[PDB]
């Protein structure tokens, strides 16, 4: 199964309803793409 | 006689991190966490 | 714990200088919603029959300050994303009956019903 | 009204080249060894749409 279908089926399993999955597929990919974003700037040395 | 050898041999005893009421607040916290219902999937409710 | 803090969606795993380097994808809440929940349902029929939620929550949609005992209709939620919808046998178990349980009389959802014609 | 399977897939039994939508009937099989059988309430979840 492709990799953009595996992430709502480990969305849907930890308590998210396809009814939210399906209305919300643009913004949770925005969040996911935005976190990915935010993991080159924590190679500093407050970073534990 | 270990405790007061710290000023004639020559080493110390540091305090600890944190003082008795932290770490009284530590296990109060402890027995009274609302740890969402155990039939729920996911960690993100709170059920009291 | 294991795979970082809160629940684990996904990790990835890359090299570092002598080992490996994990990024642990978890999920974390913003905001939250205080619902009225109930512990099950069940009807007023001999045999009684009782119903219980699967992975969420029978809530109530609290919308006014109105709706008491005769509009106070359940839906189902999900337990990680507050979202009410109705009740069907899609996502409720018949369990043996508890005192806990919410008595019902009228707005019984289908699992809750006289299924013969 | 939806289903889905409980541990193993809704299959094809693919034998042949012809079948298709219309005769196009799917099995259930178990997720470790493939023997398609009939799709009943023993081995099927009703979920949401
Ligand atoms: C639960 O209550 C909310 C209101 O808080 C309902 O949402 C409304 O739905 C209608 C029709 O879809 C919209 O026109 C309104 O704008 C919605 N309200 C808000 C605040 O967005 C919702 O339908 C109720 N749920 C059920 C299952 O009845
Ligand atoms: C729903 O109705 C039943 C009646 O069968 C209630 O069960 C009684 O509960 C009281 C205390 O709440 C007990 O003292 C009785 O012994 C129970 N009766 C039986 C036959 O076990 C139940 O409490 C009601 N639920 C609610 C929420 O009111
Ligand atoms: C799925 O297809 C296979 C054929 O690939 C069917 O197996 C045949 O079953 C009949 C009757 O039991 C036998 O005479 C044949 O020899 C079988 N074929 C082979 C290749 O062994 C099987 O019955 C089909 N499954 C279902 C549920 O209809």
């Amino acid at each position: 199964i492709p990799f953009a279908q595996s992430i709502f089926y480990r969305l849907n399993g930890v308590g998210i309803t396809q009814q939210v999955l399906s209305e919300n597929q643009k913004i949770i990919a925005n969040k996911f793409n935005q976190a990915l974003g935010a993991m080159q700037t924590g190679f500093t040395t407050t970073n534990l | 006689d270990l405790i007061c050898a710290q000023y004639v041999a020559g080493y110390k005893v540091l305090p600890p991190l944190y003082d008795p009421y932290m770490e009284a607040a530590y296990t109060s916290s402890l027995l009274g966490s609302i740890a969402g219902a155990s039939w729920t999937a996911g960690l993100s409710s709170f059920a009291a | 714990g294991f795979c970082g803090t809160g629940t684990h969606i996904v990790s990835f795993a890359i090299n570092a200088p002598n080992g490996l380097y994990f990024f642990h994808v978890g999920y974390q809440p913003t905001s939250h919603v205080n619902a009225t929940a109930a512990y099950g349902l069940c009807n007023t029929e001999n045999p009684q029959k009782c119903i219980a939620p699967i992975d969420g929550y029978f809530v109530l949609n609290q919308t006014t300050s109105t709706v008491a005992d005769s509009d106070q209709q359940w839906y189902y939620t999900g337990s990680s994303f507050f979202h009410p919808e109705p009740i069907t046998e899609a996502n409720s178990k018949y369990v043996s009956m508890d005192v806990k349980f919410e008595n019902l009389t009228n707005r019984l959802p289908p699992p809750l019903l006289s299924n013969s014609t």
